[PDB]
RNA sequence: UCCCAUUAGCUUGUUGGUGAGGUAACGGCUCACAAGGCGACGAUGGGUAGGGGAACUGAGAGGUUUAUCCCCCACACUG
RNA sequence: UCGCGUGAAGGAAGACAGUCUAAGGAUUGUAAACUUCUUUUAUACGGGAAUAGGCGAUACGAGUAUUGCAUUGAAUGUACCGUAAGAAACAGCAUCGGCUAACUCCUGCCAGCAGCGAUACGGAGGAUGCGAGCGUUAUCCGGAUUUAUUGGGUUUAAAGGGUGCGUAGGUUGUUCGGUAAGUCAGCGGUGGAGCGCUCAACGUUCAGCCUGCCGUUGAAACUGCCGGGCUUGAGUUCAGUGGCGGCAGGCGGAAUUCGUGGUGUAGCGGUGAAAUGCAUAGAUAUCACGAGGAACUCCGAUGCGAAGGCAGCUUGCCAUACUGCGACUGACACUGAAGCACGAAGGCGUGGGUAUCAAACAGGAUUAGAUACCCUGGUAGUCCACGCAGUAAACGAUGAUUACUAGGAGUUUGCUCAAGCUUCACAGCGAAAGCGUUAAGUAAUCCACCUGGGGAG
RNA sequence: CACUAGGGUAACCGGUGACUGGGGCUAAGUCGUAACAAGGUAGCCGUACCGGAAGGUGCGGCUGGAAC
């Protein structure tokens, strides 16, 4: 995964995460954030702070710190790709130019942050936000451009 | 399983049961009020009005009476539809208000069509 | 052995996973054809055939970048338990045209591109990309 | 071209041959030697359905159901 | 199901409702003042659906004129006055979801879920959907991959048969030729753009699939079949090395039980403490002789067997494994539904035997009770032979076969090498614990099994 | 020859019956404490015998057990 170290922020989900102590229950606040510039660079992070704005800010900082470069062309994907992370599995396929993003939720947030316009996306695992976004970014990272495939194989006129 | 195992045996698909089996794939049935009594919910502690009714399809069931104030009594012809009550074991049917012997709720000004009350 | 072609694909895949540079195989005619197809399509560095007292040996030197192999996935399609036959009008595209499918045809053993050019179908041996 | 092996053997004109009769017509269709035929690729027995194109509905795989319409089959209180 | 109407443009913050004595929402909403009539009503004109005697002449076809003919029906449509005049409901507003003040109740109630019993119940005011409809119930599909060929799984969530042998069936190392069953190809037969509805649903026409079935010609890479080959898989032979592998016959010492006799006398035994029990008509202990039954200390943690299992010594008869040969045959292979065989302990039947231990049973203790745990007795059983029975946490909770993929620490045998035997541990796998060359990694073949929990094996 | 009608034995599909036994859910009134910690006698599987009841004991097996 090429790290490639302005991107807008998208809040995927927040969680009311608790703790048990003899005195009582102490509550934290977690948040998954994805940063992207709709260009081919997307990062994700997890903020774990007390207040909701503090958690969102920490997640934004973590997502900005951890960024990768996703090879894209126009607004579609070069080929179909399936990837599983944890209890979640994702499948992405290219679609027609006048189709838009056909998926909702964490998949929609990740694909909007990466800027892909036309894509057919389906989730076959669980609806966990962490594993879902991680599987989607893994699927995007394992994606090879036609130029990259040509460079790895040799000649660039292999498709003929 | 292997391809030959599937060829020899195949796959078996079950049938989903119907949530209202006493209706016999009908929207509503007609019955007579065999008994009219009151039951206690399974953390609610109310007094829910129910009627044991013998339907014309040769079946006896328990039907809840929604609303406040029922003019029904024993040996009354009622219209019974589907729909169960969560906090009451047993009963799984409702009695339509404003049909046959059952009368509409008096003094109702909202949700009138669900309790058979005309426009005032 | 049950599926020698699947065994050949598995040997190649295991060598790629282990990051070896060469891999040896007990030779066969259809496997000689498959490795020739792979070499002319640009997935391995080179090959060599050694005709010994046995059926023979195939030695394949794989292709690595300046440390990623040129081959990403090998998938056997027509297994003995379920044979797959297709025509030229219904032949499949592997990795949306960026990968190949080795196909045995009455005109010989070639890829899906050459098979669709020659208008002939047959057995789909494997998907390679 | 539906389920049941908590349905394993079934059939005695049943399988074939000769001859005759009968039929619009071939034929155990019927009437006067050899013995067979059919079954774990499900005979036989039991339960339930009229069958298709349509129609509805799934990216596809398909599936559901014959409400109107069209084609075939069966029937006209019961034999 | 489709289409239309219930009016169109201006008119400041009336009266009456709410929420706060004024302000905000209803609200440009009403009231008047200016036009239009789709539509309703009254009148008139009113289509379309209706097309079907001579003059060639082949003497008859056939081509040309005329005649009446509408159930729908004042029905489309067209036109004329005088008028906004005749025409809007239903659901839900705490989250999922679009939409919030006040009064009730504090049971009555409501719910698809988180549930509230109120930004959830009932009303009043406003809000939000849809709209001649709006909701409730019933039925069927998709999301559901909740039967998974495309497209799931079985160590611990449901899920590997107790283990083998094997029938039908499924699968088939390498190579040289034939054939054409599967497969592939060709040729035949068959089965979106307009137009009209004033628009639309809807009618109607052509471009467009026939990609299902059948016939007829060709191709030979792969599967199948036929005819030969090869030795690497498989098997046979030979040599070496084994072994708590099976069956059967003999031989043993320690401990312990009983009977009969020497010595000897105030207790022994048991428990947390005791007691029930044995013992001066002679115990425990101790020395002998006689008669028996059961189990095999040290080695001893490792090895063998398909599994269950197998341990004193020795012999006989069997089986089997591992390694190699320059010996042989030539794919003879894998798996395996039915069936068959074996299968711990406990249990059953007949005949033996019967020392220890010991269900049931009896007594003594502890407890509120003790139908138990502790103690003392004690019969089946535990042992042998033959025959039934067919179960287990029969477990590595992990089926068999084949090929491939990293390192460390030990160990046994055959000699640094190859078999086997167990724990840390790359890639990879997994939900995680973890597995990791003896995989739970990468792949192929066949079998067994799972589809929410009880009911219920 | 067979449509029926008649007797009789045999099936299958069904009702009812003096009396006699499981299961589910709601109450929880009573009686004990079996399991979860070494749950106060480690637990569980098979089998046999015996108890108001959960259970107890004997024989073999397992760790899905402590503790040494
Ligand atoms: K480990
Ligand atoms: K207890
Ligand atoms: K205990
Ligand atoms: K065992
Ligand atoms: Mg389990
Ligand atoms: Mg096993």
């Amino acid at each position: 995964v090429y790290n490639r170290v302005e991107l807008k922020d998208r809040l995927v989900a927040i969680n009311r995460v608790t703790k048990v102590t003899k005195g009582g229950r102490t509550f934290t606040f977690a948040a998954i954030v994805v940063v992207g510039n709709e260009d081919g660079v997307i990062g994700w992070g997890l903020g774990k702070a007390g207040e909701v704005p503090a958690a969102i800010a920490k997640g934004v900082e973590a997502a900005k710190k951890n960024l990768i470069r996703v090879p894209v062309h126009n607004g579609t994907i070069p080929h179909e790709q399936a990837a599983s992370y944890g209890g979640a599995s994702v499948f992405l396929k290219p679609a027609t130019t006048g189709t838009g993003v056909k998926a909702g939720g964490a998949m929609r947030a990740v694909l909007d942050s990466v800027g892909v316009t036309d894509v057919l996306a389906k989730s076959k695992g669980s609806s966990n936000p962490h594993n879902l976004v991680k599987a989607t970014i893994q699927a995007l990272a394992e994606m090879r451009s036609p130029l990259m495939v040509a460079q790895n194989r040799g000649i660039s006129v292999e498709k003929v | 399983p292997t391809i030959q195992q599937l060829v020899r045996k195949g796959r078996e698909s079950f049938a989903d049961k119907s949530k209202s089996p006493a209706l016999n794939s009908c929207p509503q049935r007609r019955g007579v009020c065999v008994r009219v009594y009151t039951t206690t919910p399974k953390p609610n502690s109310a007094m829910r009005k129910v009627a044991r009714v013998r339907l014309t399809n040769s079946k006896e069931v328990n039907a809840y009476i929604p609303g406040e104030g029922h003019n029904l009594q024993e040996h009354s012809i009622v219209l019974v539809r589907g729909g169960r009550v969560k906090d009451l074991p047993g009963v799984r049917y409702h009695i339509v208000r404003g049909t046959l012997d059952t009368a509409g709720v008096n003094g109702r000004t909202q949700r009138r069509s669900k309790y058979g009350a005309k426009r005032p | 052995m049950t599926d020698p072609i699947a065994d050949y694909l598995t040997r190649l895949r295991n060598a790629i996973m282990a990051g070896h540079r060469v891999v040896s195989v007990p030779a066969s005619n259809i496997k000689k054809e498959i490795t020739k197809i792979l070499f002319d399509k640009g997935y391995i560095l080179n090959y060599k055939f050694e005709e010994n007292d046995s059926q023979g040996i195939i030695k394949v030197a794989l292709k690595y970048d300046l440390k990623v192999n040129a081959i990403k996935k090998l998938k056997r399609v027509s297994r003995p338990g379920l044979r797959k036959y297709v025509g030229y009008r219904d032949m499949p595209r592997v990795l949306n045209g960026l990968g190949i499918a080795i196909v045995s045809t009455p005109r010989g053993v070639m890829t899906d591109k050459e098979a669709r050019e020659l208008k002939v179908g047959g057995e789909v041996l494997c998907y390679v990309y």
